RNA sequence: GCUUGACGAUCAUAGAGCGUUGGAACCACCUGAUCCCUUCCCGAACUCAGAAGUGAAACGACGCAUCGCCGAUGGUAGUGUGGGGUCUCCCCAUGUGAGAGUAGGUCAUCGUCAAGC
RNA sequence: UCCUAAAGAGUAACGGAGGAGUACGAAGGUGCGCUCAGACCGGUCGGAAAUCGGUCGCAGAGUAUAAAGGCAAAAGCGCG
């Protein structure tokens, strides 16, 4: 996980569309805690390798603006709706001590053999994914493992069932709700 | 409370119509112990004359009677005429003009001040 | 077919079909989807020709969502009728599609059973629809 | 006001005015 | 069943914009029920029609609680 | 005089009893409302002036009549427009009317329990329905009509209804 | 500047919720209703005569961003004039540039006197 | 009165939707007072619902008469 950048001292609409067809570039910004926001050009080819990676969204990425180095986490992807490709990136500086909410993928690791599958009518319907995080950046949750190999038929899974290991909270439990996660039901 | 904001709801009609006419307002404030009176200039935020009971020549433990309030409105026209103030209005501030309110506003008409 | 139960009015203007689709272009429920890459409008009988194509190429399970709903009534004058004696009656109902909008979603199936199932539903729709995945 | 009518000759009389009109003046509870 | 029958368009609107100079009894706003309230030196007639009473320059300021629109005229 | 029974025995007792810090936290009775429901016989035009004269004697105070506020066609029309008769009792006629209850308005009921201890609102108010107008001094039996549906509703300065119980068990008749 | 009252200035970054805390000056509940006066019934409210008690309630201050409310930068939508194209829709040059969302903010700031330091 | 009507006025169609050809001597004036709907808990013959008490409200009620624009100095409600 490494990517290198440039400065982009040309703003607007007209100068921001000539980047995408002449040079194949993608705009970006770097805004953080203690500094100013700083715009940036990146290439469409180099973000394509990172966006193809699995856990690159919930992970720290280094950035070479010039020779300037910074540990950068990504929280946005504006994306072209019609054809489908990346537009400007809008990522974030990482301070060594700050609360830092982000989003984390799920896996549902062990559902080959379940009580609801092998005994009763076998269906497992994943409702939610991309559950958030609120954790210090010293420990990065790349993913959360959920196990539905023992949950029987007719039972659902809340957010209190799966856990958040080693100093990780859940924003939805900080509100007065507990969202359902996965169901096991009967096929038609 | 409950009583305090209901008489504030009763007071804002006449207090807002005296604002539009730009008249030197004579306000009042009754308590269960003693009675205030102020003359506020034509901007709502400037007090010209103000006589009370809590001054250091009148406190005697008998404030809270109708006879105590006659001297309050008596000794306030002498400070407004010393400030050169006539042509005033009388906001009763949600108080029913019957008892200690009305008796103070008769001492103003006696002491040369006129409405 | 799919149409509102009751309506606050009876007839509606024509309008236009402009812009792209910024909300509606993200897969939310399923893990595979058939999004539309050309603008048009769907006439609520094509939806049932495309629904009954996906719901017999699976026959085993999965779950189907229908993201789009027709609510715009359209008119049609009868024949041998001159123009200008009012406005014609409502014959059918129309949804309006613009590039990027997701039409159907599927989950709980294979990555290539579904790929050859949206081929059946795309041959009933008058639009050029592509194949996309959940991210 | 003055529109109301008291019967204070018996209202302000004795509650234990015998058990011959009140029918119970040594106990109030029948239970 | 058949439906033509519109009406004849009473010519409402706001006259005398934000920097004018007014006479004694000009018409400021032909209202339809108090989009604009009676500010400092204006009138508010029968059908809620703002009119002047003194001379000066129109302001169009937003004041106080409820965020209501007060049309005052300023001797400036 | 239950007021002189209140201040001397009940009022010092409850401050230590329910862990009350000062004087002014003690419960007491605010008012008594009755609300004789004449919702039966809407278009009667004969029973209201009877029902006023019924409640006129057992309280010693003139009632007021209560109109309606809708036309609930399933119940009745809005033509028989007065429906209710209500009396609010403040502090002078409170502790004197309260002595008729629980002393001589007990034996003429022919009941089992004088009042249930389960029916409360969440704040600490008690309500009760009395079936007959027979439980009353200075009343006729022959000239009275036995169509008198009467209620008793109590209001207390209680925060929650357990404090209503410790007040009600002092002058009790359950 | 600190204490309490009155009247304003400004209308939520000033709100709500939770917590905490104040007296014998102020204020509030309070005590009575004979005497003013009052209630489509009721001294509840209104009013009068007062200083047994209390700071409970109420009311101010003091804390908490949990709800609310404000809100960047960048990008994007749309659009004036001049030209384009495959022309029921878009694109180029140029001027203009939101809304939504993100980083984060917020437990207000003042003025006039009268009684306190 | 609303929409077509392009954020000043204006603006067509055998274009889409609705109303009027009146009431009122108080339904006018004025002074003085006072707040809605709805939910919910308790309460006798009513009960999904009548009258009463309570909390929650934060105009979702109301406006002689259509819809639009308004209404806490309430333009809404009561009294002399
Ligand atoms: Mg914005
Ligand atoms: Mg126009
Ligand atoms: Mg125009
Ligand atoms: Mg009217
Ligand atoms: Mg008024």
């Amino acid at each position: 996980f490494i990517v290198n950048a440039q400065v982009r001292s040309d703003l607007g609409k007209g100068a921001s569309r000539r980047l995408r067809r002449n040079a194949g570039l993608v705009p970006a910004v770097v805004y953080g805690g203690d500094k100013e926001p700083q715009s940036v050009t990146l290439e469409l080819r180099e973000i394509a390798k990172l966006l193809e990676n699995e856990a690159a969204f919930s992970h720290v990425i280094a950035l070479n603006v010039g020779g300037v180095k910074e540990t950068v986490l990504i929280k946005a992807l504006q994306r072209h709706p019609a054809k489908g490709f990346v537009m400007h990136a809008d990522f974030l500086r990482v301070v060594a001590d700050h609360k830092l909410t982000a989003h984390v993928p799920l896996h549902f690791i062990n559902e080959e053999v379940a009580v609801g599958v092998k005994q009763a009518g076998g269906e497992i319907s994943h409702t939610i994914s991309e559950v958030e995080v609120s954790c210090l950046p010293k420990d990065l949750p790349e993913f959360i493992e959920v196990d539905m190999a023992k949950v029987e038929l007719g039972q659902i899974v809340h957010l209190s069932d799966l856990k958040a290991p080693k100093g990780v909270e859940l924003v939805q439990l900080a509100h007065g709700n507990d969202l359902a996660v996965a169901n096991i039901h009967a096929s038609r | 409370s409950v009583k305090k904001e209901t008489r504030l709801r009763r007071a804002r009609k006449a207090r807002l119509k005296m604002r539009e006419l730009e008249t030197v307002r004579l306000c009042v404030y009754r308590s269960s112990q003693h009675i205030y009176a102020q003359v506020i200039a034509a901007d709502g935020g400037k007090v010209l004359a103000s006589a009370s009971t809590l001054d250091k020549d009148l406190r005697e433990g008998a404030t809270g009677n109708i006879d105590a309030a006659k001297k309050v409105g008596q000794l306030v026209a002498e400070r407004a005429k010393a400030a050169g103030v006539t042509q005033v209005a009388f906001d009763r501030s949600g108080f029913k003009y019957h008892g200690r309110v009305k008796a103070l506003a008769d001492a103003a008409r006696e002491g040369g001040l006129e409405f | 077919m799919l149409q509102p139960k009751r309506t606050k009015f009876r007839k509606q203007m024509t309008g236009h079909n402009r812009g792209l689709a910024h909300r509606g272009s993200k897969v939310s429920f399923g893990e595979y989807a058939l999004k539309a890459t050309s603008r048009g409008r769907l006439t609520a009988r094509q939806i049932e020709s495309a629904r009954r194509a996906l719901t017999r190429h699976v026959k085993r399970g999965g779950k189907i969502w229908i993201r789009v709903f027709p609510d715009k009534p359209v008119t049609k004058k009868p024949l041998e009728v001159r123009m200008g004696k009012g406005k014609g009656g409502v014959e059918y109902w129309v949804a309006q599609i613009q590039p990027g909008k997701v039409l159907y979603e599927i989950e709980g199936v294979s990555e290539e059973l579904a790929r050859e199932a949206f081929a059946l539903a795309a041959a009933k729709l008058p639009l050029a629809t592509s194949f996309v995945k959940r991210t | 006001k003055a529109d109301i009518h008291p019967t204070y000759e018996a209202i302000e009389a004795t509650c234990s005015c015998g058990n011959v009109i009140k029918t119970r003046s040594t106990l109030c509870k029948p239970i | 069943t058949r439906n033509g029958r519109d009406s004849e368009s009473k010519r409402l609107g706001v006259k005398l914009f934000g920097g004018q100079a007014v006479k004694a009894g000009n018409i400021l706003v032909r209202l339809r029920g108090t989009k604009f309230h009676a500010g400092y030196g204006v009138g508010l007639g029968k059908d809620h029609t703002l009119f002047a009473k003194v001379d000066g320059v129109v302001k169009f300021e937003t004041k106080g609680a409820f965020g209501r629109k007060y049309v005052s005229i300023v001797a400036a | 005089r239950l007021k002189e029974l209140y201040r001397k025995e009940i009022a010092p007792k409850l401050k230590e009893e329910l862990q009350l810090a000062n004087v002014m936290e003690v419960p007491r009775v605010t008012k008594i409302t009755l609300n004789m429901g004449l919702g039966e016989a809407v278009g009667d035009k004969k029973i209201i002036e009877n029902a006023v004269a019924d409640l006129e004697k057992i309280t010693g105070q003139k009632p007021v009549v209560t109109y309606a506020r809708k036309s609930i066609a399933g119940f009745k029309i809005r033509e028989g427009w007065p429906i209710g008769v209500k009396v609010t009792l403040r502090s002078d006629r409170m502790y004197e009317f309260l002595d008729r209850l629980l002393s001589i308005s007990l034996p003429r009921v022919r009941d089992f329990r004088g009042l249930n201890a389960k029916s409360f609102d969440g704040r600490g108010n008690y309500s009760m329905g009395v079936k007959e107008q027979i439980i009353f001094p200075e009343i006729d039996y022959d000239k009275i009509d036995a169509l008198r549906g009467l209620d008793i509703t109590l209001t207390t300065t209680a925060r929650t209804d357990d404090e209503g119980r410790a007040l009600l068990r002092a002058f009790k008749f359950p």
